[PDB]
C-alpha cells in the first residue's frame, strides 16, 4: 500500500543487517546486543514511531522475544543444524544438547528455520511478519488497540499483496507464512521460561537491557 | 522505569 | 474442495453441538475431549492417518481444540463462558477462584473477536480442523502428510471466506491470525491445569488426567 | 499406554 509500502518494511530488515563457551552465555549475549537493533528496527517500521511512547514501550517489551527468534531463524537458513548469531557466532545442535537446552533448540530448528529453508521466506516477507508481531492489538495496556489492530491490518494487506504479485504459482503461501507465527508464539514463551531460569539461577552474565526486559512488567 | 527503553525511543537523533 | 469440502467440516461441528468454577471447568473439559474424538473422527481424511498419528495429533491439540469451541459458544453472553455441560462461568466468579488473569484473556482475544467479526460455524470449524492438523506435533510418523491436510483445509477456509465475505478482502487473515492467541492462552491454561493436578485439591476426570500424563 | 484416547479411536460401532 501507500499507507504501508512492503520497500520500507524491506529497508528496515536491510538497515539492521549486522557487521566464552557456554552457548546460553553466548545467545544473551547476542540477545542483549539486539535489542539495541531491535528499537531501531522498530523506529524504521511506518508509523511505529508515531504511536504514544507508552504504546512503543508496550509493544517492544510484548514482541522483543518473537522478534529476535524470528530474526536469529531466519539469518541461519544457510545453516546446517545450527543457528547463526548477530554476534557472527553459530551454535550447533551438539553444542545446544550439551548445554542442556537440546529440546527448544530442536523446536527452533525443526517449526522455524527448515520452514523458512523449504519455502524459502525472503526478508520482505520476514520483515512483514515480524511487524505483524510488532504491531500486536493484544498487547496489554495500550492506550488504543484499534490503531494497532489497523496498523497490523496494513502490514498483512502489504504481504499478501508482495506474495501474490513475487510468487502467483503459490496461492498458498501467505496462509502458510501467518501460520509459523503460533509456533513462533510458542518458540517464544519457552525461550522466555529458559531466560527466567537462567536470571534465577545465576551462572550466566545477562546485560542491562536483557536483564530490564526481564524486570516485571 | 524500563530505563534504557525509553531513553532508546525517546531519542530521534 | 472435493479433498476438504467445508459442507463436511461444517457437517462435525453440528453433529457435536462444587461452587468453584476451576472444578466445573475441569469437569466439562473431561466431559467435552469424549465429543472431541467423535468430532476429529468426522474431519475429513482424520481417520485414514495411522492410530498413533491420531493420537499424537489428539494430545497435542485438545486443549486449543476445546479452547475454540467455548469461546465460540460464549460470543452469546456478555463478560462469562458458557461450558458444554450447559453451566456458566461469569468473569467475577472466574476472579474470585484466582483465575481472573487467563479468564479475562479468553474474553478479550478469543470470545470478543469472535463477536467482533461475527465468526461462523463454518470458519470456527476450518480454524479447528487447522489446530488438528498440525504438522509440527513430535513423532508423526509423516509430517509432509499432515502438512497437504492442513493446506486443503487453509484452502477450503479462504475459498469460503471469498464466496461468503466477498466485502472483506482481510477476513481469511483475520480468522488465521487468532491462532497464535489461541496456541498463547493453551499454554497458560495448560500450566494452570498442570499446577491444578501438582497441588491437588481440584477433582480431575481419568480422560483430562490421561492427557495430562507425560509419556 | 493412553488407555481411553487409544479405545475411544479404535472403537467403530
Ligand atoms: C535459541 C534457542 C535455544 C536457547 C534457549 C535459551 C533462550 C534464549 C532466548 C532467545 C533470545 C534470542 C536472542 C537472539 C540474538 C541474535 O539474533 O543473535
Ligand atoms: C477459561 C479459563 C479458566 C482457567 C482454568 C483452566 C482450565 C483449563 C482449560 C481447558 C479447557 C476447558 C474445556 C471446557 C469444555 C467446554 O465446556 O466446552
Amino acid at each position: 500500500s501507500m499507507d504501508m509500502p512492503v520497500e520500507r518494511i524491506l529497508e528496515a530488515e536491510l538497515a539492521v543487517e549486522p557487521k566464552t563457551n557456554d552457548p546460553v552465555t553466548n545467545i544473551c549475549h547476542a540477545a542483549d546486543k539486539q535489542l539495541f537493533t531491535l528499537v531501531e528496527w522498530a523506529k524504521r517500521i511506518p508509523h511505529f514511531s508515531d504511536l504514544t511512547l507508552e504504546d512503543q514501550v508496550i509493544l517492544l517489551r510484548a514482541g522483543w522475544n518473537e522478534l529476535l527468534i524470528a530474526s536469529f531463524s531466519h539469518r541461519s537458513v544457510s545453516v546446517q543444524d545450527g543457528i547463526l548469531l548477530a554476534t557472527g557466532l553459530h551454535v550447533h545442535r551438539s553444542s545446544a544438547h550439551s548445554a542442556g537446552v537440546g529440546s527448544i533448540f530442536d523446536r527452533v530448528l525443526t517449526e522455524l528455520v527448515s520452514k523458512m529453508k523449504d519455502m524459502q521466506m525472503d526478508k520482505s516477507e520476514l520483515g512483514c511478519l515480524r511487524a505483524i508481531v510488532l504491531f500486536n492489538p493484544d498487547a496489554k495496556g495500550l492506550s488504543n488497540p484499534s490503531e494497532v489492530e489497523t496498523l497490523r491490518e496494513k502490514v498483512y494487506a502489504t504481504l499478501e499483496a508482495y506474495t501474490k504479485q513475487k510468487y502467483p504459482e503459490q496461492p498458498g503461501r501467505f496462509a502458510k507464512l501467518l501460520l509459523r507465527l503460533p509456533a513462533l508464539r510458542s518458540i517464544g514463551l519457552k525461550c522466555l521460561e529458559h531466560l527466567f531460569f537462567f536470571k534465577l539461577i545465576g551462572d550466566t552474565p545477562i546485560d542491562t537491557f536483557l536483564m530490564e526486559m526481564l524486570e516485571t512488567p | 522505569k524500563h530505563k534504557i527503553l525509553h531513553r532508546l525511543l525517546q531519542d530521534s537523533s
